[PDB]
DNA sequence: GCTTGACAAGGCCCGTCCGTTATGGTATAATGGGAGCTGTCACGGATGCA
DNA sequence: TGCATCCGTGAGTCGAGGGACCATAACGGACGGGCCTTGTCAAGC
RNA sequence: UCGA
């Protein structure tokens, strides 16, 4: 019953993204790393990748 | 409300009474398409047949009476057999 | 029709009776609600003036008008001139609206005991100030002019009044009470001149209070923008639903199923014609004041039933359904018949595991198939010239011929059946097949696409659907079928893959038994030479096998490099002995060291990946 | 993806809206040509009020809160112009997906 | 006796319930005081019944009785007493199983648990601030008293409405400030004393009336607080609640059970200002010595008791209009709010449940179960986690095993096997004396109510003891005060009388349960209420030894009482003769249908000339064997899987089983048809019906009706039943067709009762109710048709099988016994079951099941294992492994066990005769047949019915219904590209009366046509907005073209 | 190839007949209503209370 | 101007099953005879 | 209420 709530939660919100244009031309970028919990690690650099 | 299973074959009764009327002179096809109210929506009478004719009563009764038992002998009109209901 | 955009809007008392109001070859319009009566109880008739009229809404039958003499198709789009039912279909009753014409104006229970209520917010009053002055419980100062001690919109008690009837200042003091003096608070307004009174409080002197009149801003300037009025608020004409999405019909023992939208329906026109009723005998004015606060909770009980004050019931004890009280629900007609219907072309059954068969193939019993394929095999059985029509069609399914059963075997190949199994939490549980006629009563599914349904064998119920046009089954073939659903859509991982018991017949084939060799250390010809000993009783399936296998891509659990007991043969020629490897080195020859099972296992991957 | 936008004076945008962050680089950069005023602070909204502020009327009254978005898009006269998933189900044409 | 808890209660309802009702309700006055009624309730009648047990099942009427009273109606002034029986109502009698029959149908009354009445004290923290001391005064029915206690010594009284302070209350009641202070300590008292003013006897009820009822009055003020707690017949504390007052607080006063003492509010403050004392025990809401359990002889007293208030309206109504004499007492009492409050309780009331009639074991647990929703217990939405997990004080009371899983996870229970409750309401559990290290197996036990908690030292029954001596051993775990410890067993004082205590009469039906995990247990306890009774049952070879108790007390076995001798045993009947009128008849039931449409046929098993003994087998039932019960059979089962048929839970059985009649069941449907009064003409049943040749009117016999013994099909007619139409509005179309070959249509049409798909069988009872043979008839019907269809169904692939420890799974393939493997002597397996779930899910007392059936197989000797031991690791698999060494000593079974593997022989395969690798584990399992089976589960539909409003497809398999497609649906075809799928199931399949039209003649046809038009439910919604005061509208965005679109026209 | 007198069949139309139905009245005196809520948890505004 | 208290808003998807009384005048459908209207039959133009 |  709260895993069916939350799904349709994040329905609604995330409806109307629809892939439209081919490209924008933008210079942003989003920095990545190796997933390190700590110690050990979970994801590695060439999971995320 | 009626299911669309009758509607769907009123239409298609309509696919095959057509087809033994136009086999029929052009004459006796206008006879009974008016007389029972076909392609006008209405039912019209014997006598209003007759006023827009140059032909008075007792040949309207007797064209329907030559139309209904033509239709009656088994000559083509075959597919008309398993309509009764 | 086809329309590019939906828009909104308070609805105006102009606009309400637009909708109402009708034109008719007469004097005046007839259609308005003035009697709570419904129909008759002797005959199933209804009556002249009601909800459930036939002058307003149309007629109750196809071409038969209530009075009679007009029961032809002949007569389309006249009005009788005896009972005044205009000749037409039975359709038309569902798209009419009648109005009911108020005595006094009653305000909108979703604007008042709203969030976060908009009326108290243009009247720059308290919640709890305007909901004295509607249900009348309060008086507010209307015209304080020319007085001592009197100020604008001020609340008044019951004892407070009768003091200054008895001091008449003396000047004319105007009070009101009800909705009223609301709608008059309203009506004199200065929304074009109260915009740049606010815009000058905000910047000089805002406190703590400036998002007080931000707030009261924001209704302003939307009543300017969409040309609207302050006073349209109040209700002066209530409007009527279709009496079709207010159905009543009769069951088999006698009993009426009415709805709760009748019950309140009629509780507003008793009301209204008891307010009309004391208004012209000069009614005492404790009896009308009490008359016109049931007027108020009656409207607001049949738009909002419980939003103010107590949910009023019926003959059981449960809650009436109100007019928003069929929207905003789980059970409301936004998530229960407008994002999800129930299908025609259906079914569901029982789903058994299928083996020896392939994927995108389903198992679909022969009374489930004659079901769902019914329009294409009938269509099937006119084109093949068995039939000439629906009925002698119909006669022949239901009659159990063994040629039918020849024909649905020619339908349903090549048409594609999505099959899907709730709860649908990912898009892969709904996938298409292609269906056989099988023996038996039950789905037979395939056991790798058991993991995407997330379908077990104890007890799951899977639905049948089944397209009808053909864009929707070069979409199901295309898009939907199971052969190209092999990678999650989560991860890049794939979920088509053996699971529990073809895992458990791959680890036993490719292991070790240190005890059931059987001809362990035999050299043979290559790999076939291996598939030919195992036909015969020559070698187990955990023998230590030599295979002469020129290939160098061999992969192992621990590989290594290293070259352990080098052993040198005559003439220069070097034999480079390995742990699973044996290569004659100057590569000549190579021995790999390996079991039956282990060749059984790479000869399945070359014959299908090879093709 | 939206802002809190204050100090509105020029603009029919009155301090304490939700608007998207790439509109108001769109009317600050149209409005630079002539010279004209301001600030905003970015907010983040949960799953549920991202849900509501946004342009379509019927697709946040089926979700919650019926009563209270159609009674915000009756006062403001709010339009939906059928964009994106969730009304084309409910008008019955084509998703644009 | 297992069914204490309904025999009991009602036969106290008969006696000490009904007796109790009536003297309350009179005598009564009128308004000046003329004359008064007072009845005489210890002297009712209680008259013979109408209808026999099981005629009234097939008159659909109600096993119940007729109600009269003596009643005196005496006169102030002049004296006359005027004696007279008047009918008070209709009240349905307990039959004899412990059930009632309403309707015709078969209805028990579920036991509701509920908070006892007291006062609860409660440590709460609202904020991070002081520890503050609540308390609640909860009556048997009436108000609550709730007193706080804020901080700085501030202690309140709260009687749903704002709270005041406690001086208020303490001095309107009437008290002195002497006779407060000397009961109480006063130091504390004192901080609630300054800030409250000091009111006298007067002054404190203007003001209590001014805050309850917001002028005050000198009268209005008394008459407000004594309606609340002190009047009669409006605040009730019970029998119980004067009980849990002089228990907490420590009462001298009793029997007082109607008026609230105001020195016990006196006391409940002393007791909640001695708690920031730290002296006092706060109360536990999960507790069962806090929690009650009602049952019919308690909630017919409170339909009653709101029967006769609306009948005290009435009787002082009718006293005063009627100013003259001479009228008599008969005239007063009406019996129709009286009739129409028992008849709510019975058939409208959620507590009354439909009966499962499966097997015996469902019966039997149907009346046993514990469940805490109804009018005054809980709800579903507030239900938290601390009321559905295991209290500490559950142990023997309520099973912790069997509860149903899903929504109602833990607020349905089961009472225990040796619980009983008392007649204050409470579960008890007995318990053996243990007097210094040794058991006293003696005596009758103690019956603890709850009371071990805080008390005695508890032993399980599950330590070793010696013979009369003392205990074996030096370790014994018991429980204190909720938690476990071991302590000496010199120092312990009660021991449970069975290992079976806790666990409730259908879990101990699983043998080896300390082997399998708790939640397949649960599981394998749900399974076994569903299991079909079967043509020819057999007992099992591995039975725990209880399932003999079950059976005679599910009340469908036949039972001897007068220790005589058998004289006529024929199929119908069984006479004996009493010895120490002596010819009694034990009737016999043929082939009864159930409510979940089962057989419950009983055959007789003793012999003409045999001596028989109170308690003896005379005739089992349906799924009863010779004395003990039989839900299933055993046959061989081999843990192996074959070429993916037992892939994932699926079950592979033999031919064996279908024409042995192995798991065959009798099903008994029943069809219902009945002739109206039609208001245009009266429907009749004929046999001439139109349009219905010879090809369905072979099996009537000129009556329209069936005759009995006609093989019915598919399709078939029942009832042929006919009604007059008055439409005649042909189309042109019928009106052209018909006029060509005459045969014009008759004023009738075609209404009879048909077979429905997928269903057939051989007719049994076809018997008819019609007016003027002595039976009531609902209004608006001529006659009334009740026809029963009996089939014989086989067991088939589809179907759904279990075992007793949650194996449950769905029959993919039936092989023939030359392909099944079979053991070295021949003998082919029956079913091949997957050993993958197995070690997955715990299931370890199915292993041991079947390899100690197997021992008893080769023995036959039916092994009786009770569960839960004896030495470790000597008592389950010794015993397995020594009992089939046994086996194996004969000279003609060498084969049965080996000294490698113990638990496995060789297995060869039947198709190529080769022995498979590995040895496989064989055994006799015990599998039962689940009532899903796959007739039931059996839908389609091509075009049906519609809805009223939306005019969408409806739902049901009775009826026709179409699959729903919802929410979660469109979003995976929203996520692939399946746009023109989507638009199809929205428009032409569901809520459009003209796409639907042009997309079935487009199939016909062979031309299908794109761009359907605007579905139904839109135009609705748009139609309900408008309604609603809102202008909305559909326009057009075109060039200089701003007009609005019309959806509807 | 069409046409005319004759013989009933039946739908509206216009009277009355009686069941059905809406409306007004009865004179001792009578003068503030019952039926549940009291075991859900979390978040977001809205009062209100110092 | 910050801290308590109260009210409104949400809380999984499919399937099976069962389920006061009376008097008086106005109103309206039913029944019956009269009046054209309409369908049908045998010869004769 | 009962199945997944
Ligand atoms: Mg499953
Ligand atoms: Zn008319």
């Amino acid at each position: 019953a709260d895993s069916g709530y939350l799904t349709r939660r994040l329905v609604d919100v995330s409806q109307d993204v629809i892939v439209r244009e081919q490209d924008c031309g933008t210079e942003r970028s989003l920095r990545v790393t190796a997933m390190t919990d700590g110690d050990q690690v979970k994801i590695s650099l060439a999971d995320r990748l | 409300g009626e299911t669309p299973e009758d509607e769907v074959s009123k239409n298609l009764l309509r696919e095959d009474l057509e087809n033994v009327l136009d086999t029929l002179s052009p004459r006796e096809r206008d006879v009974l398409r008016l007389r029972y109210g076909l392609d006008d929506g209405r039912m019209k009478t014997l006598e209003e047949i007759g006023q827009i004719f140059n032909v008075t009563r007792e040949r309207i009764r007797q064209i329907e009476a030559k139309a209904l038992r033509k239709l009656r002998h088994p000559n083509r009109n075959s597919i008309l057999k398993e309509y009764i209901r | 029709p086809r329309f590019d955009y939906v828009k909104i809007a308070i609805a105006s008392p102009e606009r309400i009776r637009q909708w109402g109001e009708r034109t008719l070859p007469n004097g005046t319009v007839v259609g308005e609600v003035t009697k709570p009566e419904t129909i008759n109880y002797r005959t199933l008739k209804p009556e002249m003036d009601g909800l459930f009229c036939e002058k307003i809404f149309g007629p109750s039958k196809d071409w038969e008008c209530w009075c009679g003499k007009y029961k032809r198709v002949r007569h389309r789009g006249i009005v009788c001139e005896r009972c005044g039912v205009e000749v037409t279909e039975s359709r038309v009753r569902r798209h009419r609206m009648g109005y009911i014409k108020l005595a006094a104006p009653v305000t909108h229970v979703w604007y008042l005991k709203g969030i976060p209520s908009y009326l108290s917010i243009l009247l720059d009053m308290a919640l709890r100030d305007v909901e004295q002055i509607v249900y009348f419980n309060a008086y507010v100062v209307l015209n304080p002019g020319n007085a001592s001690n009197l100020q604008y919109k001020q609340l008044l008690t019951e004892d407070q009044w009768v003091e200054i009837e008895d001091q008449i200042e003396l000047e004319g003091i105007e009070v009101g009470i009800g909705a009223e003096a609301v709608q008059r608070l309203l009506a004199e307004l200065q929304l074009e001149e109260v915009a740049e009174k606010l815009r000058e409080e905000i910047l000089a002197s805002k406190g703590q209070k400036r998002a007080k009149l931000i707030k009261r801003l924001r209704v302003i300037d939307n009543f300017i923008a969409t040309h609207s009025q302050a006073e349209w608020m109040t209700l002066d004409v209530i409007p009527v639903i279709p009496p079709d999405l207010r159905p009543m019909v009769q069951l088999d023992g006698g009993r009426f199923a009415t709805s709760d939208l009748n019950d309140l329906y009629r509780r507003v026109i008793n009301r209204n014609n008891r307010l009309a009723r004391l208004q012209e005998i000069l009614a005492p004015e404790i009896i009308v004041r009490n008359e016109k606060r049931m007027l108020q909770e009656a409207v607001d009980a049949l738009i909002d039933n419980g939003r103010r004050g107590r949910t009023v019931v019926g003959a059981n004890n449960r809650a009436l359904k109100s007019l928003s009280d069929i929207i905003e629900g789980k059970q409301g007609r936004f998530r229960q018949n407008l994002l999800g219907k129930r299908v025609d072309y259906s079914g569901r059954s029982v789903i058994v595991v299928g083996p020896n068969l392939k994927i995108y193939q389903c198992g679909l019993p022969r009374e489930m198939a004659i079901e769902l394929f019914q329009p294409f095999v009938i269509h099937r059985l006119i084109k093949l010239g068995i039939v000439n029509n629906i009925k002698a069609a119909k006669k022949l399914i239901l009659k159990g011929d063994p040629q039918i059963w020849s024909v649905l075997e020619e339908v349903i190949t090549g048409h594609p059946v999505m099959l899907n199994r709730a709860p649908t939490l990912h898009r892969l549980g709904i996938q298409a097949f292609e269906p056989i006629l099988v023996e038996g009563r039950a789905i037979q599914l395939h056991p790798l696409v058991c993991p995407a349904f997330n379908a077990d064998f104890d007890g799951d119920q899977m639905a049948v659907h089944v397209p009808l046009s053909l864009e929707a089954q070069c979409e199901a073939r295309l898009l939907m079928l199971a052969c190209h659903n092999v990678l999650s859509p989560a991860t890049g991982k794939p979920i088509v893959a053996p699971s529990q018991d073809m895992v458990l017949g791959c680890y036993y084939l490719t292991a070790e038994n240190p005890n059931a060799q059987k001809g362990a250390g035999r050299y043979f010809a290559g790999i076939e030479d291996a598939l030919r000993a195992y036909d015969h009783g020559q070698v187990d399936l955990h023998s230590q096998i030599w295979i002469r296998h020129l290939d160098e891509d061999v992969v192992t659990e621990k590989p290594d490099t290293e070259v352990i007991k080098t052993e040198d043969l005559g003439d220069g020629t070097v034999m480079k002995y390995y742990r699973e490897r044996k290569i004659r080195e100057g590569i000549i020859t190579q021995y790999i060291q390996t079991t039956p099972g282990r060749i059984i296992y790479n000869k399945t991957i070359a014959e299908a990946l090879v093709f | 993806a939206k802002v809190r936008i204050d100090d509105g004076g020029d603009t029919t945008m009155l301090p304490g809206e939700l608007v998207e962050l790439r509109q108001v680089e769109q009317v600050n950069e149209a409005m630079g040509i002539t010279g004209s005023a301001a600030r905003y602070t970015p907010v983040l909204l949960g799953i549920t009020k991202a849900s509501l502020n946004t342009d379509s009327f019927i697709s946040a009254a089926s979700f919650q809160e019926t009563t209270r978005v159609l009674t915000e898009a009756a006062i403001e006269g709010k339009s939906d112009w059928l964009r994106g998933l969730k009304e084309n189900v409910i008008i019955g044409r084509l998703i644009p997906a | 006796d297992l069914i204490e808890i309904q025999h009991a209660s009602f036969h106290w309802f008969l006696e000490e319930g009904l007796i109790e009702e009536l003297n309350s309700f009179s005598p009564i006055s009128d308004y000046t005081g003329k004359l008064e009624l007072h009845f005489l309730g210890k002297d009712y009648k209680l008259k013979q019944p109408k209808y026999d047990v099981d005629e009234s099942k097939r008159r659909d009427a109600s096993y119940s009785v007729q109600m009269y009273v003596p009643t005196r109606l005496i006169n102030k002034e002049t004296g006359e007493i005027k004696e007279q029986e008047v009918f008070i109502g209709d009240l349905p009698l307990m039959t004899e199983r412990g059930t009632f029959i309403i309707n015709g149908a078969e209805r028990v009354i579920v036991n509701q648990i509920v908070r006892s009445p007291g006062v609860y004290y409660k440590k709460e923290l609202d904020k991070n601030g002081r520890r503050t001391y609540s308390a609640s005064l909860i009556p048997n029915r009436g108000a609550w008293l709730k007193f706080e206690t804020d901080k700085n010594g501030l202690v309140y009284v709260r009687i749903k409405t704002r709270k005041l302070s406690a001086q208020v209350l303490l001095k309107a009641i009437g008290l002195s400030d002497n006779e407060i202070l000397d009961s109480l300590h006063p130091e504390f008292y004192q901080k609630t004393l300054d800030k409250e003013g000091n009111p006298t006897e007067e002054e404190a009820l203007v003001e209590l009336y001014k805050k309850l009822r917001p002028p005050p009055t000198v009268s209005g003020g008394q008459q407000l607080l004594e309606s609340r707690f002190f009047d009669p017949k409006r605040y009730d504390l019970g029998r119980v609640g004067r009980y849990k007052l002089n228990k907490k607080l420590r009462l001298n006063e009793a029997d007082t059970t109607r008026v609230l003492t105001p020195q016990d509010i006196l006391a409940a403050i002393n007791y909640l200002i001695n708690l920031e004392f730290d002296v006092g025990t706060t109360d536990d809401i999960d507790h069962l010595g806090n929690r009650r359990v009602r049952s019919v002889g308690e909630l017919l007293q409170n339909q009653i008791r709101v029967g006769l208030n609306r009948l005290e309206r009435i009787i002082r109504e009718r006293m005063t209009v009627s100013e003259s004499d001479a009228l008599t007492p008969a005239s007063l009492v009406n019996p129709k709010p009286l009739v129409a409050a028992i008849k709510e309780f019975f058939g409208s009331s959620q507590l009354s449940q439909f009966m499962d009639q499966t097997n015996p074991l469902a019966e039997l647990t149907h009346k046993r179960r514990i469940s805490a929703l109804g009018p005054g217990g809980l709800t579903r939405e507030r239900a938290g986690f601390a009321v559905r997990d295991i209290h500490p004080s559950h142990h023997g009371r309520i099973c912790p095993v069997e509860t149903p899983e899903g929504p109602n996870a833990g607020l349905i229970g089961s009472l225990a096997t040796c619980a009983r409750v008392n007649d204050y309401g409470f579960i008890e559990t007995p318990y053996f004396r243990v007097e210094s290290g040794r058991v006293r197996k003696d005596l009758d036990p103690v019956y603890l109510t709850a009371d071990e908690e805080d008390d005695m030292r508890v032993a399980p029954g599950d330590i070793p003891t010696d013979e009369e001596g003392n205990i074996i051993g030096e370790s014994v775990p018991i429980r204190y005060r909720q938690e476990f410890s071991t302590t000496s067993p010199e120092q312990v004082d009660y021991v449970a009388v069975s290992p079976v205590q806790i666990i409730s009469v259908a879990t101990s039906m699983i043998p080896f349960l300390e082997h399998d995990d708790a939640n397949r247990a649960l599981m394998g306890s749900n399974m076994q209420r569903q299991a079909v009774p079967l043509l020819r049952p057999e007992r099992p070879l591995v039975g725990t030894g209880l399932e003999a108790q079950a059976a005679r007390d599910s009340g469908m076995v036949i039972v001897s009482r007068t220790h005589g001798i058998v004289t006529y045993v024929d199929a119908t009947e069984i006479r004996v003769q009493p010895h120490s009128g002596e010819e009694i008849v034990y009737p016999i039931q043929k082939y009864q249908r159930s409510n979940q449409d089962t057989c419950l046929n009983q055959r007789p098993l003793v012999y003409a000339g045999e001596d028989v003994v109170p308690g003896q087998v005379l005739a089992d039932g349906s799924a009863t064997e010779g004395g003990e019960l039989a839900l299933g059979q055993n046959i061989l089962v081999a843990y192996m899987p074959w070429e993916g048929y037992n892939y994932e839970d699926a079950i592979l059985i033999s031919e064996r089983l279908v024409y042995d009649d192995v798991y065959t069941s009798i099903h008994i449907e029943k069809f219902e048809i009945e002739a109206r009064q039609t208001k245009l003409g009266p429907e009749e049943i004929t046999r001439e019906i139109p349009n219905v040749g010879e090809d369905a009117l072979r099996n009537l016999d000129e009556h329209g009706i069936i005759r009995i013994g006609a093989w019915v099909e598919s399709g078939d007619i029942l009832v042929g039943k006919v009604t007059p139409k008055g439409e005649a509005d042909q189309p042109p179309e019928e009106k052209l067709l018909r006029a060509i070959f005459g045969e014009k249509a008759r004023d009738v049409r075609d209404n009879s009762l048909r077979v429905p798909n997928g269903e057939k069988g051989r007719v049994v009872d076809v018997r008819v109710f019609t007016r003027e043979k002595g039976d009531e008839l609902p209004p608006g019907a001529n006659m009334v048709v009740r026809i029963y269809v009996a089939q014989k169904r086989k067991i088939q692939v589809g179907d759904k099988m279990a075992g007793r420890h949650g194996n449950k799974g769905i029959i993919s393939r039936i092989l023939p016994i030359e392909d099944m493997p079979y053991l070295p002597d021949g003998r082919p397996i029956d079913i091949a079951l997957n050993p993958l779930g197995v070690p997955s899910r715990m299931n370890v007392g199915q292993v041991f099941e079947c390899l100690l059936g197997w021992a008893g197989e080769n023995l036959g000797v039916r092994f009786k294992i009770t569960p839960f031991d004896m030495y470790g690791e000597e008592a389950s698999r010794d015993t397995v492994h020594g009992l089939l060494e046994e086996a194996s000593q004969r000279p003609n079974k060498d084969w049965v066990f080996n000294e490698n593997h113990p638990g496995k022989i060789q297995v060869f395969d039947g198709r190529t005769g080769e022995p498979f690798d590995r040895p496989i584990t064989v055994g006799q399992a015990y599998m039962l047949k689940l009532v899903h089976l796959v007739d039931d589960k059996i839908h389609a539909r091509s075009t049906g019915p519609y809805s009223l409003v939306t005019q969408q497809p409806l739902g049901g398999k009775a009826q026709q219904g179409g699959q729903r497609f919802g929410e979660m649906e469109v979003w995976a075809l929203e996520a692939y590209g399946a746009a023109y799928i989507l638009q199809e199931l929205l428009t032409v399949k569901s809520d459009d009366m003209q796409g639907r039209n042009e997309a079935l003649n487009a199939i016909v046809k062979g031309k299908s046509i794109p761009r359907p038009g605007t579905p139904e439910s839109f135009k609705v919604l748009m139609r309900e907005l408008q309604s609603l005061g809102l202008d909305i509208a559909a326009h057009k965005v075109q060039l200089s073209e701003d007009g609005e679109s019309a959806d509807a026209e």
